[PDB]
DNA sequence: AGTGTGTTTTTTTTT
DNA sequence: CACACACT
């Protein structure tokens, strides 16, 4: 323990070097006392990057890398002496205290040298600590690890605490130990076992792939599970991209036991701490930062009539044209107020709007730019998925063992904006499944043993081109589409794109098609090949942390849906039902009996056009900008 | 440096993020407006063969660069983790070179002393890849790869001296 | 013998030192390559070997199974030797050797009961490639009560492993050495399945596969559905039938039969010649119609269509805006007319022309996941996502016949993917997304 | 934008020099890029024109040097970039034109069309100028000479294409296709030069 | 062009084949070049042929390199190798290299081309194997590489020293190392004001 | 008393 | 890995 104490020096020089890391930490230590007078109570993880530490030992930081089981342990082992010499607050949950909290190193940044990729990582560098960023399919759920045993036998007045670190916490591979509790404990005393006080660590097995771009073609996903107990449990869902920062480490004997004996090495990655960054083109985890400095931005804008046009212009600016449809695609993208009610009736705030288009009218892209824009974004087309699969699979799995719920986009569907494409070739199974599971929001999963029913209110996005290739004005437009009626009159908005074509339009469209083509993309040599690389970036976890600039923008959106919260306004109110007055019974016969759905809707959309304002309420402007458009979209103009 | 150098002439090109410190009518067609003059406390790219001599122009000048994230805390925090991983090329083909016009504009040492740590190691690696002759290895072109243009010519000309040798020595 | 053993490892670091031709020892040449380039691997040619000294040869002829470690031990000593200062376990990672034999290749079909443990040469077309398997180079263990820690460097040269130790060894156990897997050391193992001699065709016999094993310099070098002339000793194995074992091959020299280079890095075989006189010829127009007229030989005109083909082939440029969208690159011919007018033959000379993607038919294609399908795996019941036709088209240029007789619904399926340049699916609760750059 | 336009020109240059320097023969010189060239040149001319707005500009209003005269300087800088890079181009091409000139002219793209006329006739008096340099003094060593140091003057050659006798100094050669010939090395390197010798 | 520029980077190794042939050498004649008392001269500029004139077969001649190879091709002339070609005096070398790591041995320069040259024609005239002379030639030249690899950890912006290195190493080493220490050099001037 | 040995229907996918 | 049986 020679060397092991001379590493827990060392990382005592580092905290010395470093006073912030122990300033956090007492600020965490403050945060976890007036909590508990208070809940939340983060663990005891401490963070420090690997470009920390780095500059005032060069050797202690290059044999973190080295040797991690080597130099974690001790340096955790003084963080934790550290702590509870520094937190001062001892009394408190002396319950706790014998259980004991162990303190938990974290780090920053890229190691490049050690974390490139589960692909790339191999055996030979292994025992040393590396990170990598993928794509998780398989979760494990959770499992208590009883690794500090609390027994006792009233009569002794000693309390054993046999501790038991067997394969996975442990880093020096102890000897395996069952944890008998044998009722004689050494004097022939009955030694009670104690619940509490006893460690516990919910295990989870948990399998990252990393990504079908960077795979090479004909490859499939690199696969490896990674460990978290009781100290990193679930943050992420499966199917996001997450960095993960493990150490390579090897169990099982390598299946060497006594003879077969070609098979494979038992090998796995156990990750101290984890950054989840499954944001599109590695964002910000789907999670918009925000300042005061952007708050007060955009807001003076706001009051400007004009600013909603604005951002309508900005969605699609590859796009030429559809100003309207991208004003209702911005209505889209706001999210309405779920009203609830003291009952099974609840109101939805959820946006469906329908849309039918010529092929190449971009609808498509379009249906992409809205997925790269939200934040969910559950996209597919009607022969993309399954639509028992996408809505719930209640088959079995082998490792659980018994039948498990699977929603492919149902569940992913639920908060968040979710899109689809030619719904008019999606299986028809799967129409009348989404009919009134779209309407109630919520689907019972009543089928087959499991009958839990879980919510699936979500704003979809429907594109299906027209059964005829283009829509004929002499057809019907249910004549045009075959989808029926059901739950079609439940989309919010209703829009038919006909790709007709005029000189000047037609001008326009070129024009704009041959500044998108000849531009270079940003920077980069003329005659360059494409790249779109990794982009090699170095910052990991805390490290990561008239025209309008447009993640900025979706930056603001998400922060209004965070802030804005509007109520049906009076006037607002007057003026919705003085539309609605001919709206329902309007003689022109624009098909589709609006009914009471396009009521709800209209709230909706008014409700949405106030969130653009960022007004506390709804306004009357709101509400006739609504109608304009609702009328709009059902006159086919 | 040559001034027919071609490298040179590339590297100045480079556009370079310039704040305006001044407002100064007529100059829009910098910005391809130029009926739009300009105005005060304006960040824009702008070439570095024009940023040096702004910044230089001005008391105040009249223009004021901007820390690149050429040069970002990130990019040396990279380079001191190991000079050997980064792809230079990636982050430039000339980043060499911009660094010594940056150096000669801006007497940083620290960013002298991991520039010239990060040459050097780069150098080891250079020496070790040129003296390796083919009787081609892919770990050879992905260092290739990750190496400035300049670094690339160091190759190309210690490899050729190699294989002269070789051929020189071994056969008649 | 252990004495003896070593004069035979002195023998061969002899041979490796003193082999030379116009006095280069090439072997050293490669040496000194695999230093500055840390790749702990050495390529050897069995004819030098004879020529310099045939006993050596011969007795690794005889079981080379143990003389291929002691050769290891050999080139390891030899690295000490030459790239370490003179007095300047894990410290220096071992070589491995790589051989190439050139002798005849007995076939896969008729291979005998005979030849076991006994290095063969052979060839076939790999139809799958398992995933990096680590070998304990170094154990690192410990006698448990007896706290005695001791060291372990097994070979993968034996049968099936070797059992773990046993007894105190300086009563602590059966096992007292608890293996402690931080300090042992590593390498990883992948399998290989070779198909028979596509060219052999045995007349009515189902294509015989057998398993085989390859090193960390030898690993992941090609792919599946690729063909590959083998240098490796006839292996034996025990599966878990009486006193019938598991048959397969230990490598010590991988060869391409197709012959086809690995995944192009961009490193330049062609080199800057080559390639400067591709430019001369994009430098000279007229070599653009000579391209038009060489491709379907016999097929007597149609030039401009072959001008077509040849520019789809040629890939067109995808453009990634700084917007979240990105000009779709690929485009997709169709090819409409009159039948027996040499349209699938055209269709199968450009696709034998560009091997990036793979020549298929509609019915010949499973109609569900034509781009890519879902199929059970053998030990999960999850159905997993196997690669379509267009995941192989996906940065290939692809001709399929009978798209007419085709079931058109799943079609339907190929024009989105293609027009999306990906393939998403969230089938059967998989949300998975592939590329489709075809 | 304006160096922009110069910026691709002398890409393309280094393009060139890339190709040529990376094949130890002789490279073909690549068709003049007059295109950009005088694309530069009406852009140096408006560029001029501009400056002239300038000086006008300010005899009427732009009187304000610290803006007008700092606009002038500026142009000023646009202006000397774009003729330092036709300047860097412009030596490349004469680079190039010497490396041929010695290793054709004074060793012995053959075609002018992808020179032009300006430079034509500078290639052929710098080819003139190296003739005077062997012209007078110095006419004993050849000022062209092979950088290669002599190995041997007596080597045996085969012939590599029949073209007849050919007089020597003093011995009687035919040029008899694939016929081996051990003799000096002046008269086997000048026939190297045109070709006609082989395999050394 | 007038220069190459990878010649006026450095000598080519021919161009050091040319230096060494300029370099003398002891030989044996097989030719009484002297006339009895009881023809032609040489008549060299560059080298004194009254030793030319004054050959006698099988006697002590000191020539230079190159007229000495040419006429050892002939069958009139025996070379005699060097003293340090002495295959003791080569395991000298290389206990000495092998004792100091730091530096290397105080080899004739030119030794690396001798060897070349005369493993080339004079194969003949040495009185130990050559093989093993190739061998012990080829390890000093592996040491020598590898005491220039920890010299390169130690590469330096201000001083480089090579105190034995050969002429043929140093030259196909130049390229690249002034390459490095022009590029440090620049590097600390524009660190300096 | 030696020492050995055992426990973690559905749903697509064809067709 | 490690604890009830069936003799060891
Ligand atoms: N213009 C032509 N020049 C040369 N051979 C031709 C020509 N047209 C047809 N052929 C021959 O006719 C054969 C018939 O074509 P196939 O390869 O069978 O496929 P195909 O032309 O697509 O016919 P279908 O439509 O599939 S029945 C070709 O293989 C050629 O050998
Ligand atoms: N108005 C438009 N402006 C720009 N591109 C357009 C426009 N309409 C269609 N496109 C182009 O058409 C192509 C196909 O569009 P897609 O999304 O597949 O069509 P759809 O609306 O039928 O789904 C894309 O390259 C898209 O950019
Ligand atoms: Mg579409
Ligand atoms: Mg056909
Ligand atoms: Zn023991």
């Amino acid at each position: 323990d020679a060397v092991f104490g001379d590493r827990v020096r060392r990382f005592q020089e580092f905290l010395d070097t470093f006073t912030s890391y122990r300033d956090s930490v007492r600020s965490i230590q403050v945060y976890n006392s007036n909590n508990a007078a208070n809940l939340n109570i983060l663990p005891h993880r401490i963070i420090i990057s690997l470009d920390d530490l780095r500059e005032f030992d060069r050797s202690f930081w290059s044999g973190i890398l080295v040797e991690p089981a080597y130099f974690i342990p001790p340096a955790e082992k003084a963080l934790t002496d550290l702590a509870d010499s520094m937190d001062d607050v001892p009394h408190p949950n002396a319950s706790a205290v014998s259980s004991r909290h162990p303190w938990k190193l974290s780090f920053k940044g890229s190691f490049g040298a050690h974390a490139l990729s589960p692909r790339t990582l191999t055996a030979q560098h292994l025992n040393k600590l590396v990170s990598v960023e993928g794509i998780v399919t398989k979760t494990s759920l959770v499992r208590p690890k009883l690794i500090r045993s609390v027994h006792y036998a009233a009569k002794t007045g000693r309390f054993h605490y046999r501790d038991y670190t067997d394969a996975t916490t442990t880093l020096t591979t102890r000897i395996p130990t069952p944890a008998i509790y044998p009722t004689e404990d050494t004097e022939g005393n009955k030694l009670t076992t104690e619940y509490g006080y006893s460690t516990f660590i919910d295990h989870q097995r948990i399998t990252v792939q990393e990504m079908p771009e960077m795979a090479p073609a004909g490859q499939l996903p690199r696969s490896i599970d990674v460990i978290l107990d009781d100290d990193l449990v679930d943050k992420t869902k499966p199917g996001d991209r997450v960095n993960v920062v493990g150490v390579f480490k090897s169990l099982g004997a390598g299946g060497m036991n006594q003879s077969n004996t070609l098979i494979g090495f038992k090998t796995l990655i156990l990750g101290n701490t984890v950054y989840p960054l499954h944001a599109r083109s590695t964002g910000v985890a789907a999670r918009q930062m925000l300042t005061d400095f952007d708050i007060r931005n955009i807001n003076k804008l706001s009051k400007k009539k004009d600013i909603f046009d604005i951002l309508s212009q900005s969605l699609a600016p590859s796009i030429y044209g559809h100003d309207h449809i991208k004003k209702a695609i911005l209505l889209m993208l706001m999210g309405g107020v779920e009203k609830n009610l003291e009952n099974g009736s609840h109101l939805r705030g959820d946006i469906n709007i329908l849309m039918v288009g010529d092929p190449s009218t971009a609808k498509s892209q379009l249906l992409r730019f809205v997925l790269n824009t939200a934040s969910l974004a559950i996209a597919t087309t009607g022969r993309g998925s399954s639509g028992v699969g996408l809505t719930a699979a209640v088959t079995t799995d082998r490792e659980t063992g018994e039948r498990r719920l699977e929603a492919g986009a149902m569940v992913l569907a639920d908060r968040g904006v979710v899109c689809i494409d030619e719904f008019d070739k999606m299986t028809d199974v799967d129409r009348v499944a989404i009919h009134e599971v779209m309407e109630q929001q919520t689907v019972t999963i009543a089928k087959a043993g499991i009958h839990t029913t879980l919510n699936a209110r979500c704003s979809v996005i429907a594109a299906a081109n027209p059964v005829f290739g283009q829509y004929d004005v002499n057809r019907d437009p249910h004549q045009n589409i075959a989808l029926p009626d059901s739950l079609l009159s439940r989309f919010d908005l209703l829009f038919v794109v006909t790709d007709d074509i005029n000189e000047i339009r037609d001008r326009s469209i070129s024009e704009h098609v041959l500044r998108t083509h000849r531009y270079l993309p940003p920077g980069y040599l003329e005659g360059e090949p494409v790249r779109e690389r990794l982009n090699l970036s170095l910052a990991v976890g805390e490290d990561a942390d008239k025209l309008v600039t447009i993640p900025f923008l979706r930056k603001y959106v998400q922060y209004a849906k965070e802030r804005v919260i509007p109520q049906l306004t009076q006037e607002a109110i007057n003026v919705i039902v003085k539309n609605y007055t001919d709206l329902r019974n309007d003689d022109n016969t624009k098909k589709s009996p609006i009914t009471a759905r396009t009521l709800e809707t209209l709230i909706r959309l008014a409700t949405a056009h106030a969130k653009v304002r960022l007004s506390k309420t709804v306004n009357k402007v709101d509400a006739k900008v609504a109608a304009n458009l609702l009328r709009f979209a059902l006159l086919g103009e | 440096m040559g001034y027919y150098d071609i490298d040179d002439v590339l590297a100045d090109g480079t556009e370079f993020p310039c704040k305006f410190q001044y407002d100064i009518p007529g100059l829009g067609y910098l910005e391809n407006n130029p009926g739009r003059p300009i105005t005060k406390n304006t960040k824009l790219s702008l070439p570095l063969w024009l940023a040096r001599i702004l910044a230089i122009v001005g008391p105040v000048p009249f223009v004021e660069l901007l820390p690149p994230d050429m040069f970002s805390t990130k990019v040396m925090n990279a380079i001191k983790t190991d000079p050997v991983a980064l792809d230079l090329h990636s982050i430039n083909s000339h980043f060499f070179s911009l660094a010594i016009k940056w150096i000669m504009l801006f007497s940083e040492k620290e960013l002298a002393n991991v520039v010239s740590e990060l040459l050097l190691q780069r150098a080891q690696e250079l020496n070790h890849h040129a003296s390796s002759l083919s009787i081609t290895n892919i770990a050879t072109s992905t260092f290739l790869l990750k190496l400035e243009e300049m670094e690339k010519e160091i190759y190309k000309k210690s490899h050729e001296s190699y294989k002269d040798t070789k051929r020189w020595m071994f056969k008649k | 013998n252990d004495d003896d053993n070593t004069e035979i490892i002195k023998s061969f670091k002899n041979f490796i030192l003193e082999f030379r031709l116009d006095s280069q020892f090439i072997y050293r040449d490669q040496l000194r390559n695999n230093i500055l380039v840390k790749n702990y691997s050495l390529t050897v040619n069995m004819e030098h070997l004879i020529g310099y000294n045939e006993d050596i040869y011969k007795k690794l002829s005889d079981e080379p199974s143990d003389i291929i470690p002691l050769f290891e031990t050999a080139i390891t000593q030899v690295a000490k030797r030459i790239s370490i200062l003179s007095r300047a376990l894990n410290s220096l990672p071992t070589f491995q050797l790589i051989l190439n034999s050139n002798a005849n290749q007995i076939p896969l079909r008729d291979l005998d009961s005979e030849h076991v443990s006994k290095i063969v040469r052979l060839s076939g077309i790999i139809i799958s490639t398992s995933v990096l398997s680590s070998r304990a180079t170094y154990l690192s263990i410990m006698c448990r009560n007896c706290r005695h820690t001791t060291s372990i460097t097994i070979n993968n040269f034996n049968s099936n492993t070797v059992s773990l130790p046993r007894s105190c060894l300086s009563n602590c156990g059966p096992d007292p050495y608890i293996i402690i897997h931080e300090s042992s050391k590593f390498i990883d193992q992948q399998f290989l399945k070779l198909q028979e001699i596509p060219e052999l065709v045995p007349v009515g016999e189902m294509p015989r596969n057998l398993t085989m094993t390859c090193d960390r310099y030898l690993t992941n070098k090609v792919i599946p559905g690729t063909r590959v002339t083998i240098v490796g000793i006839y292996s034996i194995y025990n599966s878990k039938g009486v006193a019938i074992r598991t048959p397969y091959i230990k490598i010590l020299g991988i060869q391409s039969d197709v012959e086809t280079s690995s995944i192009w890095n961009s490193v330049t075989m062609f080199t800057e010649e080559e390639e400067e006189e591709f430019l001369q010829l994009s430098r000279n127009p007229k070599l653009y119609e000579i391209l038009t007229n060489s491709i379907a030989p016999s097929i007597f005109g149609n030039e401009d269509i072959k001008k077509a083909i040849v520019c789809l082939l040629m890939g067109g440029s995808k453009k990634i805006l700084p917007d979240g969208m990105r000009l779709r690159g690929d485009i997709n011919v169709l090819l409409l007319g009159d039948p027996g007018t040499a349209k699938s033959q055209l269709l199968k000379f450009v696709e034998k022309v560009s091997p990036i993607a793979v020549y298929t038919s509609g019915k010949g294609s499973s109609a569900a996941g034509l781009t890519a399908s879902v199929q059970r795996d053998p030990m999960t019941r999850e159905f997993y996502l196997e690669g379509g036709a267009m995941v192989l088209a996906d940065g290939g240029v692809v001709c399929i016949d009978e798209f007419d007789k085709m079931r058109d619904e799943d079609r339907v399926a190929i024009h989105e993917a293609m027009e999306q340049q990906t393939i998403s699916i969230a089938k059967a609760g998989i949300t998975t997304v592939l590329n489709s750059r075809t | 934008m304006y160096g922009d336009l110069g910026n691709k020109l002398v890409l393309e240059a280094k393009r060139t020099k890339q190709l040529y320097a990376r094949s130890n023969q002789d490279v073909n010189l690549p068709m003049y890029h007059e295109d950009i060239i005088r694309n530069i040149l009406k852009e140096v001319s408006n560029l001029r024109k501009n400056t002239e707005y300038l000086k006008e500009q300010q005899q009427l209003g732009m009187l304000d040097d610290k803006v007008a005269k700092c606009q002038y300087f500026v142009t000023l800088l646009c202006m000397e970039r774009n003729k330092r890079c036709l300047l860097a181009y412009q030596r490349l091409r004469t680079d190039i034109l010497d490396s041929m000139a010695w290793n054709n002219n004074g060793l012995d793209q053959q075609d002018t069309n992808n020179l032009s006329h300006q430079e034509q006739e500078y290639l052929k008096e710098y080819c003139d100028l190296i003739t005077d340099l062997k012209s007078g003094d110095l006419v004993d060593i050849d000022l062209s000479g092979s950088l290669v140091p002599p190995s041997d003057v007596f080597i045996d050659v085969r012939v590599l294409k029949d073209a007849g006798e050919i007089q020597t100094e003093y011995g009687v050669f035919n040029l008899i296709k694939d016929s081996q010939f051990f003799v000096r090395q002046s008269d086997v390197e000048r026939l190297i030069q045109q070709g006609y010798l082989q395999k050394i | 062009m007038s220069l190459p520029a990878h010649l006026q980077q450095t000598f080519s190794p021919e161009e050091i084949q040319f230096i060494v042939e300029n370099e003398p050498i002891k030989i044996f004649p097989r030719i009484t070049t002297r006339q009895k008392i009881r023809h032609t001269r040489w008549q060299l500029i560059t080298t004194d042929d009254k030793a030319l004139n004054n050959m006698v077969a099988m006697r002590s001649t000191e020539v230079v390199l190159w007229i000495a190879l040419l006429l050892k091709q002939q069958s009139k002339c025996s070379i005699v190798a060097p003293q340090w070609l002495t295959t003791k005096e080569l395991d000298r070398k290389i206990q000495y290299e092998k004792t100091h790591p730091d530096r290397f041995s105080e080899l004739p320069w030119n030794w690396l081309v001798l060897a070349r040259i005369l493993f080339n024609k004079a194969k003949d005239d040495f009185h130990d194997p050559i093989h093993e002379l190739r061998g012990k030639i080829q390890d000093l030249r592996e040491i020598r590489q590898i005491k220039v690899l920890k010299g390169l950890k130690y590469l330096n912006e201000s001083h480089l020293q090579l105190d034995n290195l050969s002429l043929l190493e140093i030259n196909e080493l130049r390229p690249f190392i002034t390459e490095i220490m022009d590029k440090l050099r620049e590097i600390h001037t524009a660190s300096l004001t």
